[PDB]
Formats: C-alpha cells, structure tokens, sequence
C-alpha cells in the first residue's frame, strides 16, 4: 500500500451501495404497497392518466 | 379497470426479484467494503 | 399471480352473474306470474293489443 489518507475504494463501493439502496427502497415501497405509482416520484404521465 | 390496472400494478413476480437482487447486491457491497478496509492496515508492516 | 390491487377476472365473473340475474329474476317472476307480458317492462305493443 502506498495512501491511507483517501481510501477511494471504500468511496466507489459506498456509492454503488447507495445507488443499491436507492433500488431497493423503491422495490420495497412498491411491495409493501399495492401500487405501482406510489405518489409519483416515478413517471407523471402514467398517474395523469 | 383492466386498462387502468396495466399502468398500475405492482407485478410482484417482478418487484420481488428486484428486491432479492437489491439485497444480494448490498450484501456483497457490504462485504467488499469491510475487506477493503483492511488495504491501508499493512502500512504498519514497513513501519516496524 | 401477478397483480393484487385489482382482479379483473372475478370482476368479469361478476358482470356475467348480474347479467345471468336479470334473466333468472324476469323467468321467475313470469313463473309465478299467470302472464307472460306482465306489466310491460317487456314489449308494449302487444301490451297495447
């Protein structure tokens, strides 16, 4: 090893595993809940119609 | 009814596979980052 | 299974014995009934005549 100031491995894991628990917070709330729209944070178009 | 149920529904054969994937892809993340703290610890080998 | 929110073939199940109903409750009335006209919700010209 050469730094330990910065380790930017733990920063790009930390990132992916942000963007996975964004995915599963989404997939959660639309299995605990019947919808698919779920007060639209998701498309407009679709709870419009 | 049936063409409103198109645009909204949950269709758990799908949600739920997404939710394993979510899980199985945070463990593994979990698991990636606490070896990979352990990459600035041999620092303390040349030190001593 | 795949969706919960809304079961679209116990509602058409549903509209088919409201239609079977209609047929079931107009025979049973003719039934008891001694006419088959029978206060013409059925055709009138023949009530008329």
């Amino acid at each position: 090893a050469q730094v330990i100031n910065t380790n930017s491995l733990s920063l790009i894991t930390q990132n992916n595993i942000n963007k996975n628990q964004s995915a599963l917070s989404s997939s959660i709330e639309r299995l605990s809940s019947g919808l698919r729209i779920n007060s639209a944070k998701d498309d407009a178009a679709g709870q419009a119609i | 009814s049936e063409a409103q149920s198109r645009i909204q529904d949950a269709d758990y054969a799908t949600e739920v596979s997404n939710m394993s994937k979510a899980q199985i892809i945070q463990q593994a993340g979990n698991s990636v980052l606490a070896k990979a703290n352990q990459v600035p610890q041999q620092v303390l080998s040349l030190l001593q």
